[PDB]
């Protein structure tokens, strides 16, 4: 029995009510459980039987639904209420994907930088080009790699950090590594960035032997 | 009007009747369903008032049996079962709802025989009779 | 129009015993959410001595009244209780014991065994219902 | 509380046992289950065992490979994993199930046990510099097998602009990250900055100085 969860992510400013939905292929009557997990912590049960509240829970955490549609409502979001949530069928014991929650702020324009491989990486031969991006919001963005006049590498590693407790910001780092023979057979390396928080896409490029 | 919740129904959530229909449960003593209502009310009262039970109350139920349920009807169903006639299982109940208006009827329990819930045709005549009752209830 | 409704008897899990069948040789009665009795048809002997003491069991006072009240009313309508456990067997009188067993569930077998067990989701198709105990009582 | 143990590192094709111990309740009467979480993914049910080990249920994606048992003398729950593959690295939990409203639910969890599968051994870290208004100096660490490798700057003096992206794997079984510090150019025009990298599994300490260009 499929257990589709909506949405992928959502941001809530303090002092608001939010809705998170769980849908299934078949009518499971009322057998659905709502769990909440903190980063690095074991998940804790919030709602059992899709309507009931467990002992030791805030009263705003409400659940409803039947048949194939279920919905969890959080009425008064608080600092300790930013985590990940899971909807689970109890008959077949299957979990979901997850909905993430974070504090909402006005857009902060990202700053983008690029760096070619250093000399030591040329000694080893693993020439690595890195594109770094600071202070972007929201989480969605898009990146691309270009080699020589134009190309699409398509083989790079991407990493994003978590929200900070002081300014509540993100960051992003992309790394592309190539062998010495492949490094020396091209001339120009560039990273392309498009951002929901940016008016125009940006290309950062350089040429090397 | 007495109503049934989602914890005491299977596949249903809120299916409930009018008080005038439930009013027949203390006049006629040939209905198979009112015993279940009496048991549900007793359970609610027991779990509400008498708090912190000490590993079940066997005597309370032993004494409520003599006061709430119809032992003659249970023995009748048992005798009908051991003598191979369609009998009652105390788990399936059918009724009429008259979806145009909303007025309903007190359920009569389903007829089980040979381990198979015999179909609506095999007792359809009874259906018609009860329909005539609502005809007599139309005025 | 005609509609059908089915009742969930597990809301009577406290204040009423519940019973349901698993196979033709196994039956289960349940008190609370942790304890119940197994009624098993078998051709294996568990105890040998031909003496059932029941007054000593109630005089022990280290027991659970709810568990053995059911077996008491079953007896009214050999044993071995050493250590506090519950274990009753009827060896094969046959007509009465089989009739009572069939009354709960509403040959070529030598014994019927009543024993203590912890609750599990045992009975496959037959939903729990209290009508059997109301009949026996 | 529930205490979980047995995790570690095992090569592909091996086998492992996980123990979960219960204290604070009557472990005899309770359904138990094992749940899984992959790195960056959501939860994933693994297995379920009944009170007297009579009914046992398994996930279909891995059927025929894990065995769940319980010894109620020690209140112990063991999971045997056989023929470990590359995607059998995760954090595992043992939860206590409960029967309410004709429905199962798990209202008590443990801490978490880490199981890693990889065909590699501890490799010496490769610490390299990344030199450039404002500038962001990078300290790039490559080809180190166990994840824990501490990064600092001047023994914690650099408390602003420090960003350590999460470690990501490699096709060779090794990891990599790049700790960055952002600052105007006065710091580099007046001082040379030191990135401290410590690889505990390989017992290496490199205090590398950036070379701005
Ligand atoms: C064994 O038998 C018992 C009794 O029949 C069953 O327990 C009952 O289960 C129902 C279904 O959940 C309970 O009804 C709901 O209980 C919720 C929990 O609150 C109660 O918590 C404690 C018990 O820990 C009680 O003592 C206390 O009085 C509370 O009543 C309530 O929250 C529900 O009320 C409302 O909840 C939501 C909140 O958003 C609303 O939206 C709903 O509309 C609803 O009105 C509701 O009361 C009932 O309380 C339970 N009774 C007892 C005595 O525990 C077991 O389920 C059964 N076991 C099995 C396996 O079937
Ligand atoms: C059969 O049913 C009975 C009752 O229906 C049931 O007994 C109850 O079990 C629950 C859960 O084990 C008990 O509730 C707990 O009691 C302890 C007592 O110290 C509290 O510490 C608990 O609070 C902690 O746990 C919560 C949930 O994990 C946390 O949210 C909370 O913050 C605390 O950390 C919790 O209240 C309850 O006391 C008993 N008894 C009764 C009368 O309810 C029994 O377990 C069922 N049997 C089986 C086999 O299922
Ligand atoms: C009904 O279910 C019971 C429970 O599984 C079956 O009893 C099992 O019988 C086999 C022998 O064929 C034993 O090996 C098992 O140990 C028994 N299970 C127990 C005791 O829990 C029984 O065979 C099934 N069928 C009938 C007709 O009773
Ligand atoms: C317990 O005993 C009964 C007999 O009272 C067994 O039933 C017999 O089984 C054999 C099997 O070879 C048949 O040939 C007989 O016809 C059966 N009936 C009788 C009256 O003998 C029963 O099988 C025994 N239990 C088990 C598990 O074998
Ligand atoms: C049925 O009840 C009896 C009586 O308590 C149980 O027998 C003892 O139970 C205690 C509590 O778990 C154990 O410490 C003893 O070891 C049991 N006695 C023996 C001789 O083993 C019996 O275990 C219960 N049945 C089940 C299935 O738990
Ligand atoms: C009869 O039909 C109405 C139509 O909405 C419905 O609300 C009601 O629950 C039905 N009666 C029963 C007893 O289900
Ligand atoms: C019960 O079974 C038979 C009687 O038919 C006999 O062989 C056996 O010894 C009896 N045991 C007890 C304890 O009565
Ligand atoms: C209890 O049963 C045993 C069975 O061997 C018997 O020896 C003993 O006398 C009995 N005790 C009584 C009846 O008080």
């Amino acid at each position: 029995i499929q257990m589709t969860q909506s949405p992928s992510s959502l941001s809530a400013s303090v002092g608001d009510r939010v809705i998170i939905t769980c849908r299934a292929s078949q009518s499971i009557s009322s057998s659905l459980n709502w769990y909440q997990q903190k980063p690095g912590k074991a998940p804790k049960l919030l709602i059992y039987a899709a309507v009931n509240l467990e002992t030791g829970v805030p009263s705003r955490f409400s659940g409803s639904g039947f048949g194939t549609d279920f919905t969890l409502a959080i009425s008064n979001v608080q600092p300790e209420d930013f985590a990940t949530y899971y909807c689970q069928q109890s008959d077949t014991r299957t979990f979901g994907r997850g909905t993430k929650l974070d504090v909402k702020r006005t857009v902060a324009a990202p700053s983008v930088f690029i760096f070619p491989p250093s000399d030591e990486q040329l000694k080893s031969g693993t020439a690595s080009v890195v594109c770094l991006l600071n202070n972007f919001y929201p989480r969605e963005a898009k990146v691309q790699w270009k080699v020589d006049n134009a190309l699409q590498s398509g083989n790079s590693q991407e990493s994003v950090t978590e929200q900070d407790s002081k300014d509540s910001t993100y960051s992003l780092s992309s790394t592309l590594t190539l062998s010495k023979a492949d490094y020396e057979k091209h001339k120009v390396y560039a990273c392309e960035v498009t951002h929901q928080g940016l008016s125009s896409p940006v290309t950062k490029s350089f040429n090397r032997g | 009007g007495y109503c049934l919740t989602r914890w005491m129904l299977i596949e249903a959530e809120l299916k409930c009747f009018g008080n005038t229909a439930v009013a027949k449960c203390n006049e006629k003593h040939d209905e198979e369903f009112c015993d279940m209502l009496r048991l549900f009310d007793f359970n609610k009262q027991a779990i509400r008032r008498l708090k912190a039970p000490a590993q079940m109350s066997i005597q309370l139920i032993n004494k409520a049996v003599n006061a709430l349920i119809n032992d003659q009807l249970i023995m009748k169903n048992h005798l009908r079962d051991i003598m191979c006639i369609p009998y009652c299982n105390y788990s399936k109940y059918w009724y009429l709802n008259h979806t145009s208006s909303g007025r309903t009827s007190l359920p009569k329990c389903w007829l089980i025989s040979n381990g198979s819930y015999l179909n609506e045709t095999q007792f359809s005549d009874d259906i018609e009779q009860q329909a005539d009752n609502m005809i007599t209830e139309m005025l | 129009e005609l509609q059908t409704l089915e009742l969930n008897m597990e809301t009577l899990n406290m204040t009423m015993p519940l019973s349901c069948t698993k196979n033709s040789s196994h039956h289960y009665i349940r008190v609370g959410n942790e304890t119940g009795l197994e009624l098993t048809l078998t051709n294996t002997s568990i105890i040998n001595h031909k003496f059932c003491n029941l007054s000593d069991a109630h005089k022990k006072n280290l027991y659970d009244h709810a568990l053995m009240s059911i077996i008491s009313t079953f007896h009214l309508s050999s044993c071995d209780f050493n250590g506090g456990k519950i274990s009753v067997q009827y060896n094969l009188v046959a007509n009465g014991v089989l009739q009572t067993f069939m009354r709960m569930a509403w040959t070529s077998y030598q014994y019927l065994i009543i024993q203590n067990t912890t609750w599990e989701d045992h009975c496959q198709f037959s939903r729990p219902s209290p009508i059997g105990y109301l009949g026996l009582l | 509380q529930l205490q979980e143990s047995g995790g570690g590192l095992v090569k592909p094709g091996g086998s492992l046992r996980l123990s979960c111990t219960a204290s604070g309740f009557n472990f005899n009467k309770y359904n138990m289950n094992w749940v899984r979480q992959a790195p960056g993914k959501g939860l994933e049910w693994v297995s379920s065992i009944s009170a007297l080990s009579t009914y046992i249920y398994y996930a279909d994606s891995l059927k025929g490979r894990f065995t769940v048992s319980r010894d109620n003398a020690k209140n112990s729950l063991f999971l045997q994993m056989n023929s470990l593959r590359d995607d059998d690295t995760a954090v595992y939990y043992c939860a206590r199930e409960i029967r309410r409203a004709s429905t199962w639910s798990a209202d008590l969890w443990g801490r978490g046990t880490l199981v890693t599968v990889s065909s590699a051994s501890t490799k010496g870290p490769s610490v390299f510099p990344l030199a450039p208004g404002t500038a962001a100096l990078g300290c790039l660490v490559k080809d180190y097998f166990p994840e824990p490798v501490t990064v600092s700057w001047n023994s914690g003096a650099l408390t602003s602009g420090v960003h350590t992206f999460p470690a990501v794997l490699q096709s060779s079984g090794l990891y990599s990250l790049s700790s960055v510090v952002t600052v105007p150019s006065s710091s580099l025009g007046t001082q040379t900055y030191i990135c401290n990298v410590n690889h505990k599994p390989s017992n290496t300490k490199v205090d590398k100085r950036v070379e701005p260009k």
